[PDB]
């Protein structure tokens, strides 16, 4: 992460100098908000591995004392 | 003149934005 | 079912690119239609389809016993 001056042509100026402010503002408010999203996927990233290793750990200890002790006697 | 420049400028801006959500 | 500027031209070049950008988006959505359309077409057709079989098997599984009993 010519001096046409005219009621109607300034109104289409400023409303063109409107659009890009718009679109300026979305841009950031999006860009803002990726920001938090690319958050949010970091988080699903490390807690993945972090799930997938107490699986793994679970799975092994809770099984493991038994296991080793059929294996011994 | 600096009243069209500005709005060549915003004219120019509105287009790359287009341009950015396209690729 | 006369005023060459680059800024000029650039600004006329992204007007005239914003239209054909949209002509596009406008020629993708027909077809996309046109294919919603085909699937519309194929639910309608397929809700009766349903609707009768679900009465059809029905009726032909019970009223074998059903219309003996009556007989009987």
């Amino acid at each position: 992460m010519p001096l046409i001056k005219h009621p109607e042509v300034k109104s289409a100026i400023e409303g063109i100098k409107y659009i890009a402010e718009t679109m300026k503002s979305d841009q950031e408010s999006n860009n803002a908000a990726e920001e938090w999203k690319y958050v949010a996927m970091v988080m699903d990233h490390i807690l993945l591995a972090v799930f997938m290793l107490v699986c793994i750990i679970g799975t092994l200890a809770v099984f493991a004392g038994r296991l080793i002790e059929l294996n011994q006697q | 003149a600096p009243e069209i420049r500005c709005c060549v400028d915003a004219v120019n801006f509105v287009a790359s934005s287009t341009r950015d959500q396209e690729a």
